[PDB]
């Protein structure tokens, strides 16, 4: 697509580049070219994968719930996998309350600490991709810690 | 193969093929003519 | 603070760069196009005498 | 899983016919 | 947005003379893409694309689903065999509630990546937190709908929780459990949740969201 | 050549038809999914069951009723249809479907008046159950009850009341 | 065995908890694997290739107290309308491969669970079970999904009779406080510890508190035999319907077909746009 | 030809190519 | 219960989705 | 909108340096209220009062209510009677679901006797049309929930009703009923409907219909 | 209070009053004079006076539905008794439901029969106050009749 | 009577589908009313004025023949809890309005429905039920809100016995389409009138057929003597807690003041305003 | 004074009281 | 004179002060009503009832599960409490609470062991109740049990296990 | 079943607002 | 006094206090005189 | 469209009005004011030489 | 009822005795 350069002649962009925004300015046409005819591509292709998904992997009716007998290995969805190791490993089930409930909270403040970088470039912010990359490696080793017993929970059994 | 097989070749299918999506898609680029 | 045309000097360089970039420190070229930088900053693409154009911050030029 | 290899190398050079096809084909009608 | 054929139709041009419809495709066809926008810019798209059809076909599932502890399972078994399509239906709204949360992280990473919250963007970042947040609500409260023996321990686990609080977690136990022990009440007030509540939440937060998108744009290149 | 008009309007057709036909593929399953299934049971005898959600024994009944006035259980397309005694000994073969056609109101039996009396609208009708007055147009549907487990099956035959095809067949 | 298992809970095998009645009296915990197909068509007999791996050097005490073999089996937990195909069914692939492995359903009206054992682990280090699955189209209650598979796989000898006693591989324990005296072979390999309470062993257990030391309740008093376990593994199956994915075939056929030609009208648009920005 | 091969092979083509017309059609990743 | 299937693609996907990200950094980073 | 003092403080500067919220206040604050509006015209919003009420209340009783045909009246005499304030919330449910459709009619007079439809609001008047039959189908879905005597036939007269097609009108009623006859299928429908279909629907036309009265205005005097 | 005097002047105040729009443009300001002062004065008096005819008029829990026992008198909510009444005195269950469906329908037609006159005012439309107070009248007067005997529902028993 | 209620269905006058047993033997349908106030505190004596309105000069067919006077009876079906309050409770100005009047349960343990009658309707076109509202403070089974009460109140004899045969009072009709060929008084105002079924009907009713024109089956005989009816009237009692009221009138007196200094703050801004357009 | 004579009371209050300061904030009707 | 910042933020504080205690007032009804009503005024004597709901006789439970076994009972809090026999006579006076301290998961009882072994993350208990080994720091907690109707007290008096205060109380 | 008390309300507030809409209208038509 | 009778006197006192509210209002706007 | 302090002659009249209105038909006023109409046209108030101030439609009054 | 027209009567004149008061206080004080 023949792509609009931007007017760093207006003072408008100027400015708005200056406070971060205006980058919707420039650059090839938003419609059609993306919202008409990228976005049902993309659309259509989840729409595919997920019914695609659904009759080649189809959902399980489980046994009904016994309040009496509770299964050997419960388990929550896989995106509560890593949370739901930090419970049990844990001794303190309060100290497990905090760390679950410092999961969104210590999120919601990644902006505010990381904003004193202003380069946008994970390799201009050597120390927040290190964070990150520690923090998203210990997320993917607890989500693996919890589909294992839990005295193999921590090691994954490796060790 | 089986449902518990899936798990790691599954994983592996994903990145062959998000990376072969990337590989066909540019390869289609360049078959068409500018 | 910078136009298009205008002959510049890069004297600093943010980030680590190539080779090519160690050389063109304390070049003379001359801007060819306006980069958009990360930041939202509004770099510069500079055509050194080398001939291959490089962009730079717009800190890092020194316009002369 | 050889023959989904080749199932697979099937839908991709059946599709990317049908794509360039398609593309040469409107474009030599001078739809596209 | 509108060809030039829409434009000076009488239909359109009614449309135009009452509402100004031609000011919205102005706004829509004023927006530009940047370069660097990419292929991982769609992941937050794709995370309202599975969604939406977690709305469609929830609203499949809630004309057959009956929230009551003697017929949710016979209700949920019900929709699988006997409804038409309703395996294909309970099926995908499953594979789409992993779908969204898996396309909300991988987009979680994208914005990381490329500095999208970064100020300007402090606060879409943080609305995003709470529709995350909003959305492992909408798993944990829809996991234990069916009423099977994985859901009812699961929501038996994790609404015990607040439990440990030294002073206020009995009562937040007995407000989520909605009685003093998992039974029917939680399971009147996690579909209440489930199908009333969080999607108004999760929509409340969706429009914020994409305001806050609209209003700044896009994060600026990497 | 720019694609003009007709060119852009035809690649328009190609590509939003074919989104068309896969859109219809992906609403066709939704739709048959919101249509109830069509699982009502056998579509033809299908045994009357009590007021409570046991099934009635033709005997029991038998041996309840006294024949001192009518009693109604679920019927077929699950509206309430009377099971006659006529003699106490054997159910009539026959049972009048208690839901009057007007609206739907489940009419009563005036055993006193030997006639049903809605008190809805005021349709009546006679001991077979055809309209001798009233709103309702049609009358009420039978159904066969047999002394066997009860059965109840559209009555297939002309009514033998006003001597035409059954409406409700 | 399987079939003290069909005595004591003859219902099912699987308690509510999920936990099969084998470990009730099985006490260790070993591996075991199922190798069922991800999915399988309806009216096909399929494997489930039952992995029961232990150390095939190992040697278990015997009833008799001598050391020996150990033996596998099995409780395979089929989804309802599933069964063990029977031989006409079986391809000669599977003929052979199965062998003369005798399969018997748990209990008559339950064909889906099966139970295999004992069987010589030597040449058993996995049993295949020639599944045949079912019919939904023929059989109205049978439905095409998701299901579940579970199963038992016991390797070793079990420690506690049906009758509630304590077999000799077992790590025998403490009754009571005491501390050990006239200490003797009172059975051919059993022993006779001596509150000086006089407790007997079999011979299957060596002791490992032999010496004079004093005694205390719980303590155990030999060292465990056991050498082999039982493990279940529960899996999953989907009785797939072959038109559910000859359509699913057609319908993302089209949506492929359809993206293309969202490609190709962009491509047209980006045309139109060029040459209108052209003056 | 094995019906299930086939199934999960049309799911794994039309995530490959949705990448590839993503890609094709953006001109670029 | 564990869907090995889901938990392959959230495995496959997570990992190829951060390196495509990274790569797409490094590319926008690095000066040509 | 903003007074000098949070025009100044630093937190709304923030605010506004992020996403310009300051233009709301202009946007707000532009409009002007004509003289000939008089009181009548506040019966467009008092509408919407008792709607915002049926949506409080309603997720109230969302929480307690359970919509089978076995626990529907008992969970309805368990509000009543055993819940605290249930009694309040359902009472207040009932009067403003009547206060409602009353302010409706009211506004739907006003408006008439105003020449507020008149060209250039037809659609305005259009989908105030549509919002007052989704408020109708509110009432007759709420009507039926109870699952007591009135509700019952209530809903089995009104659904009976498309009948009256020859063909077609078999299908609607079983499509209304949700089964052949009233019963469970029906009470899990009209649950659906009144609790997640029609709120959305209600939802999606009041953002229309205040959309086009915030772009229109108000209508001109008399 | 200060109210502003429309600026006629304006060329785009008199292109938006000629369409019929911009009346918000002069008057009294809308926030917060009306908005945030006035419209809450609105909501407690609804919050108030729904909250009072809820305790003093509380809902009154009815009997169990009985599928064998029809109320000798069944009747809709209060808004839906003239469509009610028409469904049961007109004989033909078809032209009651054409009615039914005809009361929304021809109240979407209503704007576009009636915007051949511009004028708003009641007085200045004469046909349109008469088939109004007619049709209020008449739904009065079915709605009214609802609640009676099928008998004397459509004299009200008065004559 | 009232008491043939009770003993043909003792249960419960009111069927499930809301229709008093009275209607299945009163066949016509006269008025009735009860003045039962729209609201009743905890534990206080009220009044239900059941008007059972009849013209008092119209004269009915008495069992033996004789016309004369009308009696009035009612069941007046309180909500649960509520009785006929004790004469202690009463107060005098009640005790006086109230009178000699006997009011019976329709059964024990079913005291809040009330049987009144049979009463001479001369002094009886009303009957003031005196009620006694149950206190929920005291019985946890009684709680406030919104309860139903129905009443059933009838003049004039019935048309149809217990026995099931058809009382004087009653428009006879043909059994068969037989011609009147005898019609015969022997001093008796009862008629066997003559298919030529010969049929009897007794001395109420006056004939209309007394002519020898021919008869059908299904045609009233004799006129209709009944001038009285049964009618029935459901309203409602709303079982008041006095502190819902008192927090309501302080919650409706705290918006009162809310919305006064609603506009007291909008006229400070508007003092505010012309002061910011004055320049 | 009976209390459900001062709750209608109150109630009626309120309504005449919420048109009489609608009228008086915005100066007439 | 004009009212100042001060003399406007002052009224502002009148009017919205009095609107939020209208809201406060139409507020508090709903949080209340949000709080689930409490099951009973005291949660003493609950009877013991089992998972399908019926009420378990304390006769017919001793007739079955003969001796030294444990079977699960509904308890005091809708917790599965196990009622241990001891003899097959009379059941003891005690019922372990057969839930998880630390978790919710249900703990099975081993007869064989004599231990309590919870499946979850492996808590024994002994036959007791006591906590013996695993990650849940407090014990199960105890019932009244009534050998004559059965009817679960929550257990006051101080246990005699570790013989210091019920945490459960 | 009837309400009385809301269709007081309703044949109340139904001919008041009709009437003070009619008033508002003649007096907005009403030329000074 | 009986519900039955708020059909018709609470129509009446609706219409009678409509007008009451208006009327007081504006004898609130007359006797503030400001 | 119309301008303030303009004589104007009210050639017809839209509305029945009292009669003394009538009677300013035909008669030169001075606008004085601008008042919104019905059909959101802009109409004048018209003072007369008596003084009696009555608002007109711009249709009904032609500029003099 | 006469008894809710006096109590009627008392409260709208309370309320207007206030709504005065305040009025005129504050106006006086220059509140208003
Ligand atoms: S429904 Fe019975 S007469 Fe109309
Ligand atoms: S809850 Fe018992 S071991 Fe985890």
């Amino acid at each position: 697509s023949i792509i609009k350069k931007p007017d760093l002649s207006d003072p408008d962009l100027r400015a708005k580049l200056a406070k971060g925004m205006g980058h919707n300015y420039y650059g090839e046409p938003a419609w059609p070219n993306d919202i008409l005819y990228m976005f049902p591509i993309c659309i259509l292709g989840a729409l595919g994968l997920i019914a695609g998904l659904a009759i080649l992997d189809p959902a399980m009716i489980g046994e009904p719930a016994d309040p009496f007998a509770t299964p050997l290995e419960i388990l929550p969805e896989w995106y509560l996998y890593p949370t739901f190791q930090i419970l049990r490993i844990l001794p303190n089930k309060l100290l497990g309350i905090a760390g679950m409930a410092a999961i969104p909270l210590g999120l919601m403040l990644v902006p505010f600490i990381e904003s004193v970088n202003k380069f946008q470039n994970p390799f201009r912010r050597p120390i927040a991709m290190t964070v990150f990359l520690f923090g998203t490696a210990a997320a993917l080793w607890l989500g693996a810690g919890a589909t294992f017993p839990i005295d193999k929970s921590l090691t994954l059994g490796l060790f | 193969m089986t449902a518990e097989s899936m798990l790691a070749n599954g994983a592996f299918i994903m990145i062959g093929l998000t990376l072969l999506g990337l590989a066909w898609g540019f390869v289609i680029i360049k078959l068409q003519g500018s | 603070t910078i136009e298009i045309g205008q002959k510049v000097k890069v004297y600093r360089l943010r980030d680590r760069v190539s080779p090519d970039v160690v050389g063109k420190l304390g070049k003379v070229g001359v801007v060819k196009d306006f980069k958009m930088t990360d930041g939202s900053g509004i770099g510069a693409v500079v055509s050194f005498d080398d001939r291959t154009a490089t962009w730079f911050f717009e800190d890092e030029l020194k316009a002369i | 899983m050889a023959a989904g290899v080749g199932i697979f190398i099937g839908y991709i050079a059946v599709f990317t016919g049908v794509t360039l096809g398609l593309l040469y084909g409107l474009r030599f009608v001078k739809l596209i | 947005m509108f060809s030039k054929e829409v434009t000076e139709s009488k239909v359109f041009q009614w449309f135009n003379d009452r509402l100004e419809v031609q000011a919205i495709s102005d706004d829509i066809a004023s927006k530009y893409v940047p370069p660097h926008v990419n292929i991982f810019y769609c992941l937050g798209g794709l995370t309202l694309t599975c969604f939406l059809i977690q709305f469609a076909t929830g609203f499949a599932m809630t004309f057959y689903y009956k929230p009551t502890v003697t017929e949710a399972f016979a209700s949920v078994q019900y929709i699988m065999n006997e409804v038409n399509f309703g395996w294909l239906i309970r099926s995908i709204h499953r594979w789409s509630a992993s779908m969204m949360v898996l396309m909300m992280i991988l987009h979680v990473f994208r914005v990381y990546l490329t500095g999208g919250f970064k100020k300007p963007r402090e606060l879409t970042w943080v609305v995003g937190v709470m529709l995350a947040v909003t959305t492992v609500t909408f798993g944990v409260t829809g996991y234990s709908l069916p009423w099977d023996q994985v859901g009812y321990w699961a929501v038996k686990i994790v609404s015990g929780v607040p439990a440990a609080i030294p002073v206020v977690g009995d009562q937040l136990v007995t407000l989520m459990r909605g009685s003093e022990s998992v039974g029917q009440a939680t399971l009147t007030r996690f579909y209440s949740l489930h199908t009333f509540v969080l999607p108004w939440a999760i929509a409340v937060l969706l429009l914020l969201h994409f305001l806050m998108i609209r209003k700044q744009g896009i994060s600026g290149p990497l | 050549d720019v694609p003009d008009l007709g060119r852009r309007q035809f690649m328009n057709l190609l590509t939003f038809g074919t989104i068309t036909g896969v859109a219809a593929g992906a609403l066709y399953p939704a739709v048959k999914y919101l249509i109830p299934p069509s699982s009502g049971g056998s579509g033809g005898g299908v045994t009357a069951k009590d007021a409570l959600g046991n099934d009635v024994k033709v005997t029991e009944f038998l041996a309840s009723h006294n024949a001192g006035d009518r009693v109604l259980a679920q019927g077929l397309k699950g509206d309430p249809t009377y099971i006659v005694v006529q003699g106490d000994d054997t159910i009539a073969n026959y049972g009048i479907n208690a839901v009057c056609t007007h609206l739907g109101c489940v009419v009563p039996w005036n055993a006193s008046e030997n006639k049903f009396m809605c008190p809805c609208h005021g349709s009546q009708y006679n001991a077979e159950g055809k309209v001798v007055r009233g709103p309702a147009p049609l009358s009420l549907a039978l159904a066969h009850a047999t002394v066997t487990k009860l059965v109840l099956s559209t009555w297939t035959e002309t009514d033998f009341r006003t001597d035409e095809d059954p409406w409700w067949a | 065995y399987p079939f003290w298992a069909q005595e004591t809970a003859p219902l099912t095998p699987r308690e509510a908890t999920g936990r099969i009645v084998c470990a009730n009296c099985h006490l260790a915990q070993k591996a075991a694997e199922v190798e069922i197909p991800q999915a399988v068509l309806p009216d096909t007999v399929f494997e489930a290739v039952v992995k029961i791996p232990y150390d095939l050097d190992s040697q278990q005490v015997l009833g008799d107290g001598s050391k020996g073999g150990l033996n596998v089996g099995a409780v395979l937990m089929l989804p309802e309308g599933f069964k063990i195909a029977p031989p006409d069914r079986l391809s000669e692939g599977l003929k052979e491969k199965v062998g003369g492995t005798y399969f018997q359903p748990y209990r008559e009206d339950m064909e889906n669970v099966v139970i295999v054992g004992p069987l010589p682990g030597e040449q058993y280090q996995e049993i295949v079970f020639p599944v045949l699955s079912p019919d939904p189209a023929k059989d109205k209650s049978i439905n095409y999904g998701k299901f579940a598979v579970h199963l038992g796989a016991n390797r070793g000898r079990g420690q506690i009779y049906p009758t509630g006693l304590l077999s000799n591989n077992n790590a025998f324990k403490a009754p009571n406080a005491g501390t050990i005296s006239e200490v003797n072979a009172l059975e051919a390999g059993g022993y006779q510890l001596i509150g000086t309470e006089t407790v007997d062993i079999p011979a299957g257990p060596e002791l490992i508190v032999s010496a004079g030391q004093t005694v205390e309740a719980g303590e155990f008093l030999t060292n465990n035999p056991n050498v082999g376990g039982f493990g279940q593994k529960d899996t999953e199956v989907v009785l797939q319907n072959p038109t559910r994915i000859k359509f699913l075939v057609l319908f993302l056929a089209g949506i492929m077909l359809s993206q293309i030609l969202l490609v190709l009208k962009k491509k047209q648009i980006e045309k139109v746009q060029a040459a209108e920005l052209n003056f | 030809m094995d019906i299930l091969t086939l199934g999960w092979v049309s799911v794994l083509v039309l995530f490959t190519w949705s990448i590839s017309m993503v890609v094709w059609g953006r001109n670029g990743f | 219960m564990i869907e090995p299937l889901l938990l392959g693609i959230v495995l496959g996907l997570i990992p190829v989705t951060l390196a495509g990200l990274f790569v797409a950094a490094y590319l926008q980073y690095k000066r040509g």
